[PDB]
């Protein structure tokens, strides 16, 4: 195309990749360790050890159990109608009060902590015959004795207790949960001496459900000088249902009930120091950033977490083989 | 690599290149010089990016739960919490482990697609004046300056400006 | 090999790949929304809202529980020894027999729906010294009071109820299951009345097992009238063993046995509407195809359907990339 | 891709090739035209079908399972039973999500291989007559009538026939 | 460079890959089978039929269960303060000792298995009032009657069955776990013969939690002679606590604690033949060597096994694609 | 396979070679020879026995877990345990089965890959003295007897030294 050139030469082009001095390890499917020239970390394996107090409500129990905020042991009426997205159980938790049992306390804490509310109503319930307000020395309010403030322990007037049989319907929207309880003496001249008669009995019942509890006189160990126990009970009351407590002895009543709620609330043990700061992944250990796609710091999260994994570095390449020339 | 162009025939990378992954060496008519491709890198880092993203992307919230943690010793119902458990766990791991190895394996493949992209489209681009040494270098067979070196660089290469030269001086049966 | 022309031209071969004007985007490792040429999609969204009858035996509940099927409620007496895949339970369903509780009822529910069978065979009890087959008018047979169909509710004769114990070997080849029960009274003088002593007892065993379950007096809610429950029991006797009953009061006897089966046999809650049709996957919204290999209809499913999944849709490319000639 | 020829140096389709996924478009010294090509098409799709029938197989039954709606509040069993399905309900999710995406970049790759297998396969057949001019096109430095064209596509092309002709024309190192 | 040959000849070089005659079948993505020149089994599908009583210390129950074993009914004896990682219960269990029931037997077998011992402490229990070591004909020991040897069945003195209220600490390091058990009476004259009063009553408790246990007179089937039975159950006392027990009747007391351990020890019944051989996967079929990633035989495994799949067969291309050129 | 070399432009492997994966065979001045390559050999199968090895890695240790066989009938609490395994199995199942899928398609790519890979680099090796017959052959366009196909086996072949007499008979245009 051109005219003949009086000169003649070549030239030289070559292709070529970068290459890093440092560089990474990564796993393949065929070989696991290979080097490239760089990686990320998926693994999320480091807590800041501090619960950020936002954006969840967390509610730290401080020294009460969410039960004895429930049941409503003196050291915890601070509680009082509390509310919490995550309600924090501290090691240090502990209860100075009638000692009492909760049969599957494990359902119990479940199912307020998931309600996420501790709301109380009190409904006018009409105690004929019998006393009233009576409370412990190992449980109390302030110089005197006392109980839980959402129980009402129920005695002999004057000198008989008479068959209970109250009602409490539940022309509301929504569903009630009444805590009440059975009272076990240790001795037998305990069950007469308050209940008059020799066997206590309470039967709990709505159109869907009934449960009868019989009271169990013998000797426990010593709890706060106490050698009896209360046994602790629920009843969710649907709307249009009745709740009936019908008993002849050792009610402990209920003064009210609980609104339920359905929420994304939860309770969880962690003895972490609740800090101000944002971060929406909570473990136990303390709040993780959610960047990474797993984590290794806990398998007890709540919130947008990373998902727990056995593995604790996990690196993405994200570069190409480092095959240097020198090597820094 | 499937390709073989990067730890290949490219026998090593170049630690000097800091402005590009992919990229041209010149030995030429007025002085050796180097400069990154920067289509080739991009398309090498919107890749990585993307499947970057999709991993980094969907965390799922999870509230109440199962309780992960006993104290006391209860039998058959706390024997299949703790299963559930740890068979979520394990299926997990097995999970997380499989994906990054399956993935950095792809990474390795892609960018090493890229390099040979780059080298094939260069020699198409220099069709009868070069020749491809082997090694990752074309000698280019016409004096080709500085100025035919960026257009070879930038895709603008007339190979007919120069065939009779090349050609000529390619098959020149005499020695 | 041929000789010299006189023409000389030359030709050009081109290739390359078909690309469609529409074009449907997918996911990929490396990006999430590709444009390919064609795409089909891998998850069952949608159902026909009608349960097909064909090939599973679906037995519409209509307005009974299977529980009340079980039983015998007069308004149920239909399913007696009825047989089914798939029982499915309307929402519309309701009882009206004496009031019953069944102390988990969710096992009971389960075992009776896996057997698939409701066969009743009824045996040769005999309750020598008490008054057989009362009944109450809160369960009507027709114009008068009656009970379930299947329970045989015994009181005192004249002046007294005596110890019963019976007993019915399971000579037979196979697992028998009887209903039993226990009446709690709701009025001491209603206890007395009845069954003569003041606390009744029931102990229902076998070789390998016994339950003893003593009422409980009080007032419940009025149902139909009554304050009353009766409590609903499940003994299994294996092949070889024996059925021991003996009670001093209260017992509400089986009138013999329900054959247990093993098959593939379930139950589900729906209201939809059956239909005649052919499918093999049923979800409580209706049967849905199970060509795709994912659905996400329903995660409640029974026949062979396809694996539930969050994801509403998912697109597998049958196709190469769309690169067309001109986009817009 | 990882051949880098669809979307790569076969600039882009054809809405007009209605009849195969593959094929040939000519100019020559009689006229123009274009036509499918059958032996790709078919490898590209029966492919595509295999994934696509192993993916489609294998519905597993299930009976009675646990259930999976309550409506009423129980505790810690149905706190269980609810753990157990959302679990799995999540590890099927993220087998569905890998599994399209591990796939759909596998069919790209693989209808993708096949371009660029054709692309080779008349390379080799043109032997020297024929010179890639980079985009998807060869030219062929020969007389080549629709005869010609016809045994390129079908594969009988005698190189040998054309060598001395096109050989000739192509190194005619005059201009 | 060199000088003028007078011939001209040209060479051919082909490269190609060997193929062999036989070649596997294999699946791929696209293909269910295609032939490779190779390939490797992942499933393990077969045992040895054999538990390798090497490295775990596996414990043969011969004719006992692990339960009968804890109780000590005479035949077991053999067993008492073993220890073990994997327990093997074999079909052929037998026992032949007073009829019991475990009210959840399940749990009780499972922390019994985990706990891994059998060692046994007695403790300074002192009875006062009533008459101990009754045994019976049912469970002989030797020539005469007997019980279970880590039980003590208290019958009354003269006249008299005291309030039994005795206590004992744990002023150890670690957990007890004490099996105790109530006796439940055929007929009311047994009640009143043996514990004097008409009715008896059990209350174990710990400073965390209470249980209280009433008898159930009536008949049961015969077993062994009698037509009463025991009811086991079991307390944990946690380091620091205290067991109180409680009772007026039908008392079947503990006479000390087992020691609990935390270990990797488990039950599995099987019938498989332990030999003297080293494999760390254990199957009730026998053991499996867990060389390949998955297995077929059995889910129930223990130690390092494969994981179990439903596939029997798996293989891994270990090799190219085999295009032979005569066939074979 | 995504390289169209192993049954693809090689036709069939070779039954008869015995003495490694890949290799070459010949017919030059002095007669016939076949030789199998041990580089590409090796790299074969050493990525088959690493991703053999990752695979037949970490058996996890499991001990007490829950029971799997029930032998009366409970209802609602073992109707949990029988659904947490089976769900489980399938899990796992739904995981070797992808698994040596995945495998055994990235391993047939792999040896294919390999295959072309040796191709390319004796075309590379070969330079301008060499024509590919497009069956896996190439064509010497020079005499080359036992020791220089011994120099193309062992990477040490000189281009330059039958550059000249190959071209001349190369493009000897005289037919
Ligand atoms: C049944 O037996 C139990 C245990 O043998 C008896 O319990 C013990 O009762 C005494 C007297 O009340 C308790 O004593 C008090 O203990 C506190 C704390 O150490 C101390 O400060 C007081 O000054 C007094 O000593 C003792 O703690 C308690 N022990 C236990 C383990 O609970 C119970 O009295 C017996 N019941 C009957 C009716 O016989
Ligand atoms: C214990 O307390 C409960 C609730 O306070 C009492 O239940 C109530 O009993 C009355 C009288 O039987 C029931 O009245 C009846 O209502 C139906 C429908 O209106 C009607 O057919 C009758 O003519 C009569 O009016 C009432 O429904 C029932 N309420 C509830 C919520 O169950 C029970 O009587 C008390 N028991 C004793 C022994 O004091
Ligand atoms: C309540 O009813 C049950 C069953 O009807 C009665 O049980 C039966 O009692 C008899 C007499 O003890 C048992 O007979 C014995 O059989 C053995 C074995 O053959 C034999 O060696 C003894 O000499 C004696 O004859 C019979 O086995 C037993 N049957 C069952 C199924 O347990 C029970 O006696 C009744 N109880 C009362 C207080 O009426
Ligand atoms: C309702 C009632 O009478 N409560 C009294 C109780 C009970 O007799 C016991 O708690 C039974 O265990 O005993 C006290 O000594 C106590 O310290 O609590 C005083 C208290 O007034
Ligand atoms: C066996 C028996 O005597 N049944 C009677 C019952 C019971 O006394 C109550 O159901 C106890 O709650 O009462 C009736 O009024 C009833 O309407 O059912 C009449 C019935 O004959
Ligand atoms: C403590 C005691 O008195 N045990 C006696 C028992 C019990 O009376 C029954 O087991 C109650 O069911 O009866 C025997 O006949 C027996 O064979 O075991 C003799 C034995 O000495
Ligand atoms: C708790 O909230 C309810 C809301 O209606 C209120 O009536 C009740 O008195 C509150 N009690 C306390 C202690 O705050
Ligand atoms: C988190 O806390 C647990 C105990 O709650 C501990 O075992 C674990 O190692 C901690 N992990 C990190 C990263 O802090
Ligand atoms: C490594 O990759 C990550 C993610 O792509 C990126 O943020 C980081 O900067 C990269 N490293 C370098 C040196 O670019
Ligand atoms: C390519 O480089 C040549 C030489 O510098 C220049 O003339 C030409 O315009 C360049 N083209 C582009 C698109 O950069
Ligand atoms: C139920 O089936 C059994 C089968 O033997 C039969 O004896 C019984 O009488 C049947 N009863 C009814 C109501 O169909
Ligand atoms: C199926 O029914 C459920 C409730 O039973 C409903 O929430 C869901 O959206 C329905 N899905 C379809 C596709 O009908
Ligand atoms: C898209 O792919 C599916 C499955 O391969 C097929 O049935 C459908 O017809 C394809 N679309 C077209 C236009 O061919
Ligand atoms: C290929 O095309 C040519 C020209 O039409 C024809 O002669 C030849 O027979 C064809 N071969 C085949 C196999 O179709
Ligand atoms: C069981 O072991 C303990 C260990 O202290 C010992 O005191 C006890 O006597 C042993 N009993 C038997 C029967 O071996
Ligand atoms: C293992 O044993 C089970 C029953 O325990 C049996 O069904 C299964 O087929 C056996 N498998 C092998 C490989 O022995
Ligand atoms: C097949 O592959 C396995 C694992 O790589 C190996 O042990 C076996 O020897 C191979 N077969 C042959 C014939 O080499
Ligand atoms: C390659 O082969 C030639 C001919 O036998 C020999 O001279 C040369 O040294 C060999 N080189 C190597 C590295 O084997």
């Amino acid at each position: 195309q051109d005219l003949p050139g009086n000169d003649n030469s070549t030239a030289t082009l070559c292709l070529g990749h970068h290459a890093v001095p440092n560089g990474t390890l990564v796993k393949t499917i065929t070989d696991d360790q290979i080097e490239v020239t760089n990686a990320t970390e998926l693994v999320q394996s480091s807590s800041t050890g501090k619960i950020c107090n936002n954006p969840h409500r967390i509610l730290d129990g401080i020294d009460c159990t969410l039960i004895d905020a429930l049941l409503g042991d003196p050291h915890c009426d601070v509680f009082q109608n509390e509310t919490w997205d995550l309600f924090v159980e501290r090691s240090k938790a502990f209860s100075n009060c009638y000692p009492y049992d909760v049969p599957d306390y494990a359902s119990l804490r479940s199912l307020v902590a998931s309600s996420g509310t501790l709301e109380f109503i009190t409904e006018g319930f009409t105690w004929t015959g019998v006393t009233q307000n009576g409370g412990s020395n190992a449980c109390k309010r302030g110089p005197g004795s006392g109980f839980f403030s959402r129980l009402n322990w129920l005695t002999k007037s004057g000198s008989t207790y008479p068959v209970l049989n109250v009602t409490m319907p539940n022309n509301d929207n929504f569903d009630k949960l009444y805590i009440w309880g059975i009272h076990h003496p240790s001795t037998n001249q305990e069950q007469t001496s308050l209940y008059v008669q020799a066997s206590g009995r309470v039967t709990v019942s709505t159109r869907r459900s009934q449960q009868t509890i019989i009271p169990n006189i013998g000797s426990r160990p010593w709890v706060r000088g106490l050698s009896s126990r209360i046994s602790i009970y629920w009843t969710i009351v649907k709307p249009g249902d009745v709740l009936v407590i019908n008993s002849n002895g050792n009610l402990i009543a209920p003064r009210g009930y609980f609104k339920m709620r359905t929420g994304k609330s939860s309770i969880m043990r962690s003895d972490a120091p609740i800090d101000t700061c944002i971060s929406e992944c909570i473990t136990p250990n303390g709040s993780i950033p959610n960047d990474k796609p797993f984590q290794n710091v806990n398998k007890i999260t709540y919130g947008a977490c990373p998902k727990y994994v056995k593995q604790n570095t996990l690196k993405l390449a994200t570069g190409m083989r480092n095959v240097p020339e020198k090597q820094t | 690599g499937l390709f073989g162009a990067i730890a290949g025939f490219i026998e090593n990378g170049w630690e000097g290149m800091i402005d590009g992954w992919y990229g041209f060496r010149h030995q030429n008519s007025e002085g050796t010089g180097q400069a990154a491709d920067l289509k080739s890198t991009q398309a090498a880092i919107d890749q990585i990016n993307g499947k970057l993203n999709r991993v980094i992307e969907k965390t799922n919230e999870k509230f109440h739960q199962i309780e992960k943690e006993f104290s006391e010793v209860e039998g058959r119902i706390q024997d299949l919490e703790k299963y559930v458990e740890d068979t979520k766990i394990d299926l997990w791991s097995y999970n997380a482990e499989l994906l990054v190895a399956l993935e950095n394996q792809h990474t390795i493949d892609l960018t090493g697609s890229e390099m040979n992209k780059l080298f094939e489209k260069t020699r198409r681009q220099l069709r009868e004046n070069a020749e491809e040494m082997g090694n990752g270098c074309f000698k280019i067979y016409h004096k080709c300056d500085n100025a035919c070196i960026e257009s070879i660089r930038n895709g603008t290469y007339d190979h007919d400006v120069y065939r009779d030269e090349a050609l000529n001086n390619r098959f020149q049966i005499k020695g």
